[PDB]
C-alpha cells in the first residue's frame, strides 16, 4: 500500500498509533484506519 | 399568539422598499412559526422555501451573527435583515426561460 | 502628523462680548440635467457587493494608582549618642569625653 | 443503545445503497434513488451534530474508570471513518447516475 | 484677496483631476491627496482666519447640482470662494469660509 | 494551516486549489472582506463566472448549488463557504 | 474653558434635523427653482429650530448641497479648523426617487 | 491673574476618532492583534456606491455579450427538448439546468451556550 | 454624590446614563458584588445585551471590546470598569 | 493549591497554573502579567479570552462553559473567561 511510502503522514498526527504503542500484547489488536488491510507478515515487519 | 417586541431594521438594498418590508414581515412570520429553540439552519430553510414559493425562481440565503459576503447578485435583489442578533441576507440568481 | 497651529491671547480678553450679525446667502445656478449622457450611460447588469457584518473591535487598558516601594537599612551596637559625634572611631569620642 | 441503534442503522442503510446497477437496467429503481440519495444529503448536513455529543458520553464514561469493552471503543473512533467513505461513494454513484 | 487663492486652488484640481476618468476603487486616493494639499496650503498661510472647507466628489451621468451656500459672518473681514471642475467623466466642487479670528 | 475540511462536491484539485489560495488571501489581507473579494475574484477570473464565498465566525446557510463546484469547511474558529451558481 | 450648561450637543439636533427633513422632503418633485426655494427654506427652518434651541457664545453654520440622483456615486466630505475640546459638528443626507440632499450643521465656540 | 498669557491651538483631527480599532493578524508565527498602521483624520460622511456604466465599456460589453449568448443558449436548449434528434445533432441540454442539473446546499456553524457566573474576593 | 469620570470613548448623554444608574446602584447596595449585579442587570436591560462590569478597589483590567463600548471611572478610592465583549 | 471556581479541563487548570506563576516571576507590573497572560494564552488557544487580575475587587462576567476559571497566588487573583 501506499502509506508504507507515507508515514510522514500518521507521523504528522500518529494518535491511534501510539495508542497500539501504549497498549500490552500488541499483536492481538490492529490500529482501525485502514491499516487493518495488512497480512501476519507485513503485520510482524511493523511490530519488528 | 401576540408578537412580543423586536428590535427589528432593514439596512442594506438595492430592491424596492415595498419588496424589503414584506421580505421582514415574512421573516418574522417564519420566526413566529418556527419553535422555541430557534436554529439557525432551519431559520434559512423555511424563509428560502417561503421566498421560492411566493417568487418565481431561485433565491439564497445566509443567516447568522458573525460573517461576512461576497456574491454576485442579480440587480435590485439584495437584503440585509436586523432582527434583534439576526443578521440576514438574501439574494438572487438569474433563472433560465421556460 | 496633525495641524498645530497655535495663536496666543491675554487672560483679560477672554470676557469680551460674543459678536453675533445678521446675514443672509446667495446661491449660482449651473449645470442643467440632460437625457442624452443617460443614453449613452446604461444600468449594471448583475452587480458586485461586498457585505460584512463583523461588529468594530478596539483595545483598551485601566490602571489603578500604586503605593511605591522603597528600602532602607538600620542598625545599633554603640548606643545613644549626641547628632554631631560619629562613634566610628575612637579621637572624636576621646575628645568629647574629655568635654563630658 | 444509542451507539448500536445508529451504527446498525447506517449499515442496513449502506448495504442496501451498495446494489449494483448492470449495463441496460429496466425502468424501476429510478424513484428510488433520487430519494436515497437526497436523504443522505438530508442527514449530512445534520450528522456532525449528532456526532458531538457521542464522544463526550464515552469521555464521560471513560473520565470515571466504567468497563467497556475495548471493541465499543474502536467503532466509535471508525464511525469517523466510516461517514467518509459515504461521501466518494455518494458523489460517484452522482456522476453514474 | 481671494483671487490668488483660487488661482492656486483651481491650479491644484486641475493638476490632480486632468489625467483620469471616474474608478470607484481609487477615488479616496484623490480625496486624501487633495486634503493633505489644502491642508499644507493652510499651514503655510499662519493667518489669523479659521477655515471650513467642504470638497465634494460627483460621477457625471448627467445629473444637476446647484452650489447654494449661506453666510453668517461679518463680510469686512470674513469670506467665501467657491471652485468647480468639470470633464467628460466627473466633477468636483470645493468651498471655502474664512474668517478673521476675534 | 490545519484545516479540517468536511463538505465537498467538487474535484480534488480544485479542492487544493482552493485550500492554498485560502492559505495565500490570508498571507496577504487583514480583513475578512478583504479576503472574501480576493478569493470570490481569484476564482471568477480563473474559472469564469459565477462564483460565490461566505466567510463567518458564526452563521447558517440555505443555497441551492450547481453540481461538482462546491466546498466548504471548517478552519479553525472560522469557515469557508464557496459555491458556482450561474 | 467653557461653561457645560450651555455647551454645544448634537444628540439632540440631529433626530430633530432628520425627523423635519423625513417629514417635509418625502415627496417631493423635480423643478429647479423649487429645489432652489425649498433649500433656501431647508436653511431657514433649521437655523429657526437651532436658534430656538438657544446656543449661547456658539456660532452655527448650515451648509447645504442638492443633486439629482439616477444611481450613481458621489463623494462627501468636510474639514473646518478648529478645536476638539469645544467646536462640533455633524452629518445629515437624504436620499428619494427624484433627489438627494446633504446638510452640515458645524458649531463653534466663541472665546 | 488677568495679565496671564493663554495660548491656543486649533486641529484638523476627528475626535470621532478616538479609539484606534485593531485586527487579529492570523499569522502563522504572530496569531497577534494588530492596530491599522493609520486611521485617516479626514472624516468620511457620506457614501452611495453608484450604479451607472456608460455603454462604450468593453466589460460591459463583454457581459451584454454573454448575456445574449445565455439567452441564444436557452431557447437552443429549449427546443433540443421538445425536438430530441437536435440533441443528437449536436444541440447542447444541460444548460437548461432542471432540478436534476441543480441541487441544494445548507449548513450550520456550531457555538456553545453562554452562561453566567459570579466570583467573590475574600479578603486576606 | 460627587465622582470623578475622565476614561471613555463612547457618547455622554450615556455616560451620564451610566454614572447616574451607578449612582442609584452605590446607594441602594453596599456590597460591590449586588452593585456590579444591579448595573448589570439595568444596563442589559436598557440597551443590547453582551455587556460586562467590574467593581474594584485595587486591581488590574483592560480588554478588547467593541468600539465605542467602554466606560471606566472612580467613585473616590472605588473603580468601576463597563465594556462590551460579545 | 488555592483553586475554587472552575469551568476548565484539567489540562486548562494546568497549563493556567503555569502561565499565572511564570508571569508573576517576571513581573510585578498589572499591565504587564495581564498582558503576558492574555496575549500568551490566545496565542495558544484562540480568540477571544481574557483575564482579570486584582487582588480585592468585583466583577460579574458572561462565558460559554468550560471556558471560565478563577484563580489564587498568594495576594494576586486572576479571572479567565471567553467572550467572543
Amino acid at each position: 500500500v501506499p502509506p508504507f511510502n507515507l508515514l510522514p503522514g500518521d507521523v504528522t498526527e500518529n494518535n491511534r498509533w501510539r495508542q497500539w504503542a501504549e497498549t500490552e500484547k500488541p499483536e492481538e489488536e490492529k490500529m482501525p484506519s485502514e491499516w487493518k488491510n495488512l497480512t501476519q507478515f507485513q503485520r510482524l515487519l511493523v511490530l519488528r | 399568539k401576540e408578537r412580543p417586541v423586536r428590535l427589528t431594521s432593514i439596512v442594506r438594498h438595492d430592491c424596492s422598499k415595498s419588496f424589503a418590508n414584506d421580505v421582514l414581515e415574512m421573516a418574522n412570520v417564519v420566526l413566529d412559526n418556527l419553535p422555541a429553540d430557534r436554529m439557525y439552519k432551519d431559520v434559512a430553510t423555511l424563509l428560502k422555501r417561503q421566498l421560492d414559493e411566493t417568487q418565481k425562481g431561485t433565491w439564497h440565503v445566509i443567516a447568522g451573527s458573525h460573517f461576512g459576503a461576497n456574491v454576485t447578485n442579480d440587480a435590485e435583489t439584495m437584503v440585509n435583515l436586523k432582527i434583534d442578533d439576526m443578521y440576514v441576507l438574501v439574494f438572487r440568481s438569474g433563472p433560465p426561460d421556460r | 502628523t496633525d495641524v498645530t497651529y497655535s495663536y496666543s491671547r491675554l487672560r483679560k480678553e477672554f470676557g469680551r462680548m460674543p459678536e453675533f450679525q445678521a446675514n443672509e446667502g446667495e446661491i449660482l445656478v449651473d449645470i442643467a440635467p440632460n437625457r442624452s449622457l443617460k443614453n449613452h450611460y446604461t444600468q449594471l447588469d448583475p452587480c458586485e457587493t461586498v457585505i460584512q457584518n463583523v461588529p468594530s473591535l478596539s483595545e483598551s487598558g485601566t490602571n489603578t494608582e500604586r503605593i511605591q516601594l522603597r528600602h532602607h537599612a538600620q542598625s545599633h551596637s554603640e548606643g545613644g549618642w549626641p547628632h554631631g559625634v560619629d562613634p566610628t572611631e575612637f579621637e572624636e569620642k576621646m575628645k568629647y569625653c574629655r568635654k563630658v | 443503545l444509542e451507539l448500536d441503534s445508529l451504527t446498525h442503522k447506517m449499515d442496513e442503510e449502506a448495504h442496501q445503497l451498495s446494489l449494483p446497477i448492470p449495463d441496460q437496467e429496466k425502468l424501476e429503481d429510478l424513484r428510488v434513488l433520487m430519494n436515497t440519495l437526497q436523504d443522505i444529503r438530508d442527514r449530512e448536513s445534520l450528522v456532525e451534530f449528532q456526532f458531538y455529543p457521542v464522544q463526550q458520553a464515552y469521555a464521560l464514561l471513560q473520565r470515571f474508570n466504567v468497563p467497556i469493552f475495548k471493541e465499543e471503543i474502536d467503532r466509535v473512533e471508525d464511525i469517523r471513518f466510516k461517514w467518509r467513505k459515504l461521501h466518494a461513494l455518494a458523489e460517484r454513484r452522482s456522476d453514474e447516475i | 484677496n481671494s483671487d490668488v487663492i483660487q488661482e492656486e486652488v483651481a491650479t491644484l484640481l486641475r493638476m490632480k483631476f486632468g489625467q483620469e476618468v471616474w474608478n470607484p476603487r481609487k477615488v479616496d486616493s484623490w480625496v486624501d491627496d487633495v486634503v493633505d494639499s489644502v491642508l499644507k496650503n493652510l499651514t503655510d498661510l499662519k493667518k489669523p482666519f479659521k477655515f471650513v472647507v467642504s470638497c465634494v466628489i460627483m460621477q457625471r451621468t448627467g445629473a444637476a447640482i446647484s452650489t447654494g451656500f449661506i453666510s453668517l459672518w461679518d463680510n469686512t473681514f470674513d469670506g467665501v470662494v467657491h471652485v468647480p471642475y468639470e470633464n467628460e467623466t466627473l466633477h468636483c466642487f470645493v468651498t471655502v469660509f474664512f474668517v478673521k479670528l476675534d | 494551516r490545519k484545516a479540517i475540511i468536511k463538505n465537498a462536491d467538487m474535484p480534488e484539485d480544485m479542492q487544493s486549489d482552493a485550500v492554498e489560495v485560502a492559505l495565500q488571501a490570508l498571507e496577504k489581507f487583514n480583513i475578512e472582506k478583504d479576503i472574501a473579494a480576493y478569493i470570490k475574484k481569484e476564482f471568477d477570473k480563473k474559472y469564469q463566472p459565477t462564483w460565490h464565498c461566505i466567510v463567518g465566525r458564526n452563521f447558517g446557510s440555505y443555497v441551492t448549488h450547481e453540481t461538482h463546484s462546491f466546498l466548504y469547511f471548517y478552519f479553525g474558529q472560522v469557515a469557508i463557504l464557496l459555491f458556482k451558481s450561474g | 474653558r467653557p461653561d457645560h450648561k450651555r455647551k454645544f450637543r448634537p444628540n439632540d439636533i440631529r433626530p430633530v434635523v432628520r425627523s423635519l427633513l423625513e417629514s417635509r422632503l418625502e415627496n417631493e418633485v423635480y423643478k429647479a427653482d423649487e429645489m432652489q426655494s425649498i433649500s433656501k427654506e431647508i436653511a431657514d427652518g433649521v437655523r429657526d429650530r437651532i436658534r430656538s434651541m438657544e446656543l449661547e457664545r456658539y456660532k452655527i453654520m448650515v451648509h447645504c448641497m442638492i443633486g439629482e440622483q439616477r444611481g450613481q456615486g458621489l463623494r462627501a466630505g468636510c474639514k473646518m479648523f478648529w478645536d476638539s475640546d469645544t467646536d462640533d459638528y455633524f452629518e445629515e443626507v437624504y436620499v428619494t426617487q427624484h433627489l438627494f440632499a446633504v446638510v452640515t450643521v458645524f458649531g463653534l465656540y466663541q472665546y | 491673574d488677568r495679565d496671564a498669557v493663554i495660548e491656543r491651538i486649533l486641529k484638523a483631527t476627528d475626535p470621532v476618532v478616538m479609539s484606534t480599532p485593531v485586527y487579529f493578524d492570523y499569522r502563522k508565527d504572530a496569531r497577534t492583534y494588530r492596530f491599522f498602521p493609520s486611521v485617516g483624520q479626514t472624516a468620511r460622511h457620506f457614501s452611495v456606491d453608484g450604479g451607472s456604466v456608460l455603454k462604450d465599456d468593453p466589460e460591459a460589453i463583454q457581459q451584454r455579450e454573454d448575456r445574449q449568448r445565455r439567452e441564444h443558449d436557452t431557447e437552443l436548449a429549449a427546443r433540443a427538448e421538445l425536438n430530441p434528434d437536435l440533441v443528437d445533432k449536436g444541440v447542447s441540454t444541460s444548460i437548461l439546468k432542471n432540478q436534476f442539473n441543480y441541487s441544494d446546499r445548507g449548513s450550520q456553524t456550531m457555538n456553545n451556550a453562554m452562561v453566567e457566573r459570579c466570583v467573590l474576593t475574600d479578603p486576606p
